[PDB]
């Protein structure tokens, strides 16, 4: 696919709520 | 068969991206080894046109930025190259070497972009994870060089309409700028640039209302306390916070955490005297 | 008769501070108002001999320290200078001066004490704060200006056997170091530096088994969830982490606090790789 | 008297959660 999966998109959203807490 | 050390493979990848035919597959190889690899931002910085290829990768999208075309493979392979100026921007021994070659500005044109799409969305909250890691480290020199830049009014931007996601980011991008004294003095240093900060700050209260977000509320909440250590913005805020944080609306959502209870007490006894 | 504007009032104040006959009366005057005049600071800094007079007095019960003959009204005397002394250790106009004049060494006497006599307290508490508000600035130059100092051991002395009250301070005071990157790698470089860091840290959860308490417990998570970020204190962690750190020993006191949650609920998952 | 009474003593602590919290 080489695409956005929820995979990604799931990795993202906890790098950044650990940037943030 | 050669069977390399995790070191060797990890400087080959490196060596990969100063190439176009390689570069997409070293990118992808390189930012999922970006918490394993203490070490990798020294290694990408001082590795002879490592830094020129990330951020010609960043610009090679700009034309798809503006009108709106970005794909969902574009938006991937460009962050991951984001990915590597994050582990660049966080790291001690490149954090000041980013800021002088003015790194972040290439980030900005992504944050103008408003398309709801997913590419744009990823695209977004990547570029605000680069600029979040680069203030969370708690630098002087950080928070100097942001306010030569357009900086605020973005993330104001995105505050107010922004997913809540996005906006979470932007508000914390916010917060520990006015948490820096240069900061906090020059948002309150005209009272309209106070006001623009103020007035979506109050806005966000409202959405507050109806979207209990305990995370996004934390940090506007935090913006609100250091606000009222600034005398000018400290008389304001006694006229126009919401009733929202004065009475029980988040009392039932703020009972599981007390940190930002005492926070919003503090401030409603700053707005006292 | 002349009804005198409040800045000539603080300035008269200011200026008595440099006779013995008027000094005591307006260090309490000023003490009381620390939070309501914002440039105090720099009127204290920048007024002739009034900075020197404020550590006469610090320096003037040293001889009442050690031996411990410390009275409750000396005690008290010597706090109110100290109280002035923290906003000129919190303020950006001074706070440079404040470290380059090596302030903070006069208050290294005070942390040795072990009295739990109340003078005593109330006096290394007040010193303590001091300490905190220079460190919550989150500057570089204030960790760097520490560690040329033996603030470290003092903080881990006051941490394994000081009130709960002063194990809270010195703890933030350790959290603060560890969270910049030069503090850091300098508690990680040594082994034997780490695992005093570990040995104090992991005495401390025993207590907070017994006596519970939610506020220290947050700061000494903060600890370990920091020191996680150095590789050779993270697989040193894996195996001296305390069990009640793993289980639902403090799960029914976390409930009320989410934000200490995400802390040790983010460590652990560092820990299992 | 000019000791240290019990309200002296509450307000330092008041200043000492504002700072480490």
């Amino acid at each position: 696919e080489g695409g956005i999966d929820s995979g990604m998109m799931l990795q993202l959203e906890k790098n950044l709520v650990d940037i943030v807490d | 068969g050669p069977h390399m050390l995790e070191r060797e493979k990890i400087y080959q990848w490196i060596n990969e991206l100063s190439s176009p035919e390689t570069r997409e597959n070293a990118l992808l190889e390189l930012s999922k080894k970006r918490e394993s690899v203490p070490d990798l931002a020294p290694m990408l910085w001082h590795s002879f046109g490592t830094i020129a290829a990330l951020l010609q990768e960043i610009v090679n999208i700009y034309p798809s930025i503006n009108p709106p075309t970005l794909t969902a493979h574009q938006s991937n392979r460009v962050c991951n190259a984001l990915a590597l100026l994050q582990c660049v921007a966080s790291h001690p021994e490149t954090r000041s070497a980013f800021l002088a070659a003015h790194i972040p500005l290439f980030l900005y044109p992504f944050l103008h972009t408003v398309s709801k799409t997913r590419p744009f969305e990823y695209l977004r909250l990547t570029s605000l994870g680069v600029i979040g890691a680069l203030v969370k480290t708690d630098e002087q020199e950080v928070i100097n060089f942001l306010l030569t830049t357009e900086i605020i009014p973005l993330c104001l931007r995105i505050m107010e309409s922004g997913s809540e996601l996005s906006k979470t980011v932007a508000t914390f991008i916010l917060q520990k700028i006015l948490l820096d004294d240069t900061g906090l003095a020059y948002i309150c240093q005209t009272y309209e640039r106070f006001s623009h900060v103020a007035m979506i700050l109050g806005k966000m209260v409202l959405q507050l209302s109806k979207e209990p977000s305990a995370r996004l509320l934390k940090h506007v909440v935090r913006c609100y306390l250091r606000l009222s250590d600034n005398p000018r913005a400290r008389e304001a805020l006694r006229q126009c916070l919401p009733d929202q944080l004065k009475d029980t609306t988040f009392a039932q959502v703020l009972k599981d955490d007390t940190t930002t209870k005492r926070w919003l007490a503090q401030l409603v006894k700053n707005l006292q005297e």
